[PDB]
C-alpha cells in the first residue's frame, strides 16, 4: 500500500 | 448502453503475442494471463440470467467486505508498522470504502475518527500520518485527513470542520512553505516534489477556500510538462534554469501519476487567471487512459504503465481519470468549433471475478488473483467500480446552475498571502475565484439512464465524484461548508 | 533479549515522550516493544531539538524498522548537515538499505539529497551504482525517476560529458536488446535522444532515430511501446505518417527498416497500433472516410476492449  | 462495452465473456480471449521474441516482461505477462484467465473461467459470467452450476458466484460480497475493513479498523497487527506514517489513508480506505459500501458508522464511531485525525492537525499547519507531537505534517495525510473529516464529520462542536476552518490559514502557510519557484511542492519538509503533492494540494485548498494567485503561480506549469510522449504523466517535470528554459518529465507515464495530472490540472481550470492553466494534450492523455485497459483474457482490468500488469487499484487511478480527460477532450472540441470511452462493463467484470478475495475468506479487494486483499486495494477497486458503474460528467449546465445559487456574500476570512501582493487583486476578482471554484467543484453529476450495474442492481455501490474520489453527498455539504452556503 | 532504552546509560537523562493518540484512536497499530520504546525517546529527542550522535543513531533504528517514517528520514538529514557527517559514508549506509530491502519513496528521496549536497564534480560512480541496482527490478519507477534527476540536476552544472551521455544511451540501447517491452528504457532512451536540453536535433540523429524505432518494431510488432514511440516521435518532430506506411502496412492487413520477408512466428494480423497508425495517416491526407472504416473495423473486430474509444474515433470523422 506504498503510496506515499 | 452497453453496444460498445462488450462482455470479457464475449469476446476471444488470446494471449499477447510473442512475436517469437521472450522477454522478461513476456514471462510475466504470460503468467498474468494464465492466473486471470483461469479464475474468470472457473466463475459463471455475471451477467448471465441464472448463475451457472459448479462454477464461482461473483456477486459482490458487500458483507465480507465490510468485515474485512471492521476487523483492521480497530486494531492492526504489528506489520502495518510500515504504514504508520500513513494511518490517516488507512482512515479514508475504510471509510470511503464504507461510504462506497453503503455501509454507515455510528455517531461514537465517526466520532473517533474525527478526533483521531484532529490529534494528527499540526498548529503550524497541515496534518501528518500520526500525532502531531510525533510526525510532522505532510500533504498526503493533508488530502486524506480531510477527505476523512468530509466522509465522517460535521459541523457541530464535535464535528472536526469548525476545526478545519480554524486552522484555514495555517494550512495555506504550510502549502506556501512546500510552495517551489517551478510550481512543484514537496510533500513535507525536506520532502520529494511530484505530482501527488500537487493534486493532494489542491484539492484541500480547493475545498477549504485558501486558493491564492500566489499559491498557484507555475503550478500548472509544472503539471503540463509531465505529459509525456505516452500522453499520460511522469511523477514530476525538472526545471532546466535559463524563469525555467525548459521543462523535461522525468520518467514514464503512470496510472497514479496520471491521475494526480488529470486532476489537478481540472481543478486549475476553474481558477480565474489569465492565460492560466497551460494546456496540457488531452486528446493524448484519453489515448493513453483508454489504452491501459487490459484485454479479456486480463480480465479487462487497468494496467498502470505500458507493457506492466493488470492491478485492481488501476480501476481508480486510471478508469476514474477516464472522465476528467474525457471532459477536457471535449472542452477543446467546443473550443476548435455518446459512446462509452473505456469497457465499463469487462472493469466490473475485472473487480467482480478478479480483483475479489475468494469467497469465505478474509473479505476485501486485490491487486490481481494471488495478492492478498488490503485497505488501499479495496478502496481504488470499489472506486474505480463506482465510476464504471455510474456515467459521471462535468455538466456545464450544473455549474451554471451552482453559479446562479452562490452567495459571495457569505464566507469565511480571507487568507492573508505570505507576500505582500500574492492575494486577489481586489473582492470583485476574489469572489469571482471563490464562486468559479466552488460551482465548478460541484459540477459532477451522475448522467441520467447511464447506469451500468454488471451481475444485477445488488452489485451497485454509491457514486464516487471524480477528482475529489469522494461522495457527492459528502462532497457537498463540505464544500458548503466552508464557502458558507446552504 | 531486549533492553528498553530506559535503561541505558546513554539515555538516563531523557524523558521519554509518549505517542498523543487521543482517547481511543481508530486505525492503531500494536507497534512492537522496540518500536514504541525508540519513538517515545525520538519524540524526546524531536521536542528538544536534539541534534546528536545518539539522536543519529536512534534515527537509524527507527527507519530500519519502519523505512517509509518520512519524519524520522528529515530529522535523519538534519542531523547529518548539522553534524557535518560524511555524507559518503551515509551513501554507503543507504546502498545497504536497498540490499537489506529496505526501499521507499523516502531512501530514494534520502539518496538524491545525500547527491544534491555532496555535489560531486562527477557523478559516474552514482550513474554506474544506479545502473547495478535495476538488475532486481529494471522496471523501479523510482529508480527511473532518480536517473532522470542525476543527469538532469548534474547535466545543469555542466558536470554530464560527452562521453558520459554517449556511454548511457550505450547502456540504454542493451536494456533495450535484454527486454525490447521496457517500457522504462523506452522512456530513458526519449530523455537521452528527444527531450533532454543537450540532445541534437539535426537531419542524420532524426534518420537514425527512425531506423532504430522501426527496426525495434520489426523486431516486435506487438510492443506497444515501440508504437508508442514511434508516434510521439513523429508528433514531437511534426513529421508526416505518410513517408513511413510502406513499413506499417504489412502489419495492417523506401530506405527505412521494412518487416521481414517472413514475418516472425506468433505475430497475428492486423496489429492494432499498426490500424491505428494507418487510420490516423489516412486523415493526414483528408481521407476521412477511409480513416473511420478503419476506426470501425477497430471498434467491432480488431480491438474491442476499446470499442467505445474506437467508435468515438470514427463518429469524429464526420
Ligand atoms: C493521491 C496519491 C497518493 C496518488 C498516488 C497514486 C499512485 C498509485 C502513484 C504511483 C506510485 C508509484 C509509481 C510507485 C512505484 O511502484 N509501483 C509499481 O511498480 C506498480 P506498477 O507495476 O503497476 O507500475
Ligand atoms: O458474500 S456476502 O454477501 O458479503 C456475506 C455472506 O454471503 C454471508 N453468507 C451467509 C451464509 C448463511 C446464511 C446468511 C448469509
Ligand atoms: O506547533 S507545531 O510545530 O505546529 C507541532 C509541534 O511542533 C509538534 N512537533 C513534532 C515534534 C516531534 C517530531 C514531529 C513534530
Ligand atoms: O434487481 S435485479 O438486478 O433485477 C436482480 C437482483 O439484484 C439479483 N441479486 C441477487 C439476488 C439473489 C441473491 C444474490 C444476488
Ligand atoms: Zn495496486
Amino acid at each position: 500500500m506504498i503510496i506515499m | 448502453a452497453t453496444e460498445f462495452t462488450p462482455s470479457v465473456y464475449s469476446l476471444v480471449s488470446k494471449p499477447l503475442p510473442s512475436n517469437s521474441r521472450p522477454s522478461a516482461t513476456l514471462d510475466e505477462q504470460a503468467e498474468t494471463e494464465d492466473l486471470i484467465s483461469q479464475l474468470f473461467d472457473l466463475t459463471a459470467d455475471p451477467n448471465a440470467l441464472v448463475s451457472e452450476h459448479g462454477k464461482r458466484y461473483s456477486g459482490l460480497r458487500k458483507q465480507e467486505h465490510t468485515q474485512f475493513l471492521a476487523s483492521s479498523f480497530f486494531q492492526l497487527p504489528g506489520k502495518f508498522v510500515s504504514l504508520d506514517a500513513s494511518r490517516p489513508w488507512l482512515v479514508f480506505w475504510t471509510v470511503h470504502s464504507l461510504d462506497l459500501l453503503g455501509v454507515a458508522l455510528d455517531q461514537g464511531t465517526k466520532d473517533r475518527v474525527v478526533s483521531t485525525l484532529l490529534h494528527f492537525l499540526s498548529p503550524k499547519g497541515g496534518f501528518g500520518g500520526g500525532p502531531a507531537n510525533s510526525q510532522i505534517p505532510h500533504l498526503l495525510p493533508t488530502y486524506a485527513s480531510v477527505c476523512s473529516l468530509a466522509i465522517a464529520g460535521n459541523d457541530s462542536s464535535t464535528g472536526g470542520w469548525k476545526d478545519l476552518a480554524a486552522a484555514r490559514q495555517s494550512i495555506y502557510e504550510f502549502f506556501m512553505r512546500c510552495k517551489r519557484p517551478d510550481g512543484g511542492f514537496v510533500v513535507c519538509e525536506g520532502g520529494e516534489v511530484d505530482v501527488r503533492g500537487t493534486y493532494c494540494l489542491l484539492v484541500v485548498a480547493t475545498l477549504l477556500d485558501i486558493i491564492t494567485p500566489e499559491l498557484l503561480h507555475n503550478v500548472d506549469k509544472f503539471v503540463s510538462a509531465c505529459q509525456t510522449y505516452e500522453g499520460g504523466f511522469a511523477c514530476a517535470s525538472f526545471p532546466f534554469p535559463s524563469e525555467p528554459s525548459c521543462r523535461v518529465s522525468m520518467a514514464e507515464a503512470h496510472g497514479g501519476y496520471t491521475s494526480c495530472s488529470l486532476n489537478s490540472h481540472f481543478l486549475l481550470t476553474s481558477v480565474p487567471l489569465p492565460s492560466f492553466p497551460l494546456s496540457i494534450d488531452a486528446n493524448a492523455a484519453l489515448r493513453w487512459t483508454v489504452l491501459q485497459q487490459g484485454e479479456p483474457i486480463e480480465g479487462g482490468g487497468f494496467r498502470g504503465r505500458t507493457n506492466k500488469l493488470v492491478d485492481g487499484c488501476y480501476s481508480w487511478w486510471v478508469g476514474g481519470g477516464a472522465p476528467v480527460a474525457e471532459e477536457l477532450v471535449r472542452r477543446e472540441k467546443s473550443r476548435k468549433v455518446i459512446p462509452p470511452i473505456f469497457n465499463r462493463v469487462a472493469l466490473q467484470e475485472f473487480t467482480l471475478v478478479a480483483a475479489q478475495q475468494d469467497p469465505g475468506s478474509t473479505g476485501g479487494l486485490r491487486d490481481k488473483p494471488g495478492k492478498r486483499p488490503d485497505q488501499y486495494h479495496t478502496c481504488n477497486n470499489l472506486s474505480g467500480l463506482s465510476i464504471a458503474q455510474h456515467k459521471m460528467s462535468h455538466s456545464p449546465s450544473t455549474v451554471s446552475s451552482n453559479r446562479l445559487k452562490f452567495d459571495a456574500s457569505k464566507g469565511l476570512p480571507a487568507v492573508k498571502p505570505v507576500a505582500p501582493g500574492g492575494g486577489w487583486k481586489n473582492e470583485d476578482e476574489r469572489q469571482n475565484a471563490r464562486r468559479e471554484i466552488w460551482a465548478n467543484a460541484l459540477g459532477w453529476i451522475e448522467e441520467e439512464g447511464g447506469e451500468i450495474i454488471v451481475g444485477g442492481k445488488d452489485n451497485r455501490i454509491n457514486t464516487t465524484t471524480p477528482v475529489f474520489n469522494i461522495l457527492g453527498l459528502r462532497l457537498k455539504p463540505f464544500i458548503n461548508y466552508f464557502y458558507c452556503q446552504e | 533479549t531486549y533492553i528498553p532504552m530506559s535503561q541505558r546509560r546513554s539515555w538516563a537523562d531523557v524523558k521519554p515522550i509518549m505517542q498523543d493518540d487521543g482517547p481511543n484512536p481508530v486505525v492503531p497499530i500494536m507497534y512492537s516493544e522496540e518500536y514504541k520504546d525508540a519513538m517515545d525517546y525520538f519524540r524526546a529527542i524531536a521536542a528538544k531539538e536534539e541534534k546528536s550522535e545518539r539522536a543519529l543513531e536512534l534515527t537509524e533504528i527507527i527507519v530500519r524498522m519502519n523505512p517509509a517514517h518520512y519524519t524520522v528520514w528529515q530529522y535523519r538529514f538534519s542531523l547529518l548537515t548539522s553534524l557535518n557527517k560524511s555524507l559518503e559514508d551515509e551513501l554507503r549506509l543507504m546502498n545497504e538499505f536497498a540490499v537489506q530491502n529496505l526501499k521507499s519513496y523516502q531512501v530514494w528521496h534520502h539518496r538524491l539529497l545525500l547527491l544534491d549536497r555532496i555535489s560531486p564534480q562527477d557523478p559516474v560512480s552514482e550513474i554506474e551504482y544506479i545502473h547495478g541496482s535495476l538488475l532486481p527490478d529494471p522496471k523501479n519507477y523510482h529508480t527511473w525517476a532518480y536517473l532522470h534527476w542525476l543527469y538532469s540536476h548534474f547535466s545543469t552544472l555542466g558536470r554530464i560529458s560527452e562521453a558520459q551521455w554517449g556511454s548511457e544511451l550505450d547502456w540504454c540501447n542493451e536494456m533495450l536488446r535484454v527486454d525490447g517491452r521496457n517500457n522504462s528504457a523506452w522512456g530513458w532512451r526519449w530523455y537521452l535522444r528527444v527531450s533532454r536540453p543537450g540532445a541534437e536535433t539535426s537531419s542524420r540523429s532524426l534518420q537514425d532515430e527512425l531506423i532504430y524505432i522501426l527496426k525495434s518494431i520489426h523486431l516486435i510488432p506487438h510492443n506497444v511501446s515501440a508504437w508508442n514511440y514511434l508516434r510521439g516521435f513523429l508528433k514531437h518532430f511534426s513529421l508526416p505518417l505518410v513517408p513511413i506506411l510502406p513499413a506499417i502496412l504489412p502489419y495492417t492487413a523506401f530506405g527505412f527498416p521494412m518487416p521481414s520477408d517472413p514475418l516472425p512466428e506468433d505475430t497475428p494480423l492486423p496489429v492494432p497500433l499498426a490500424l491505428e497508425y494507418l487510420a490516423d495517416s489516412f486523415i493526414e491526407q483528408n481521407r476521412v472516410d477511409d480513416a473511420a472504416k478503419v476506426f470501425e473495423k477497430l471498434s467491432s473486430e480488431y480491438d474491442q476492449m476499446r470499442a467505445g474509444y474506437w467508435e468515438f474515433r470514427r463518429r469524429e470523422c464526420a
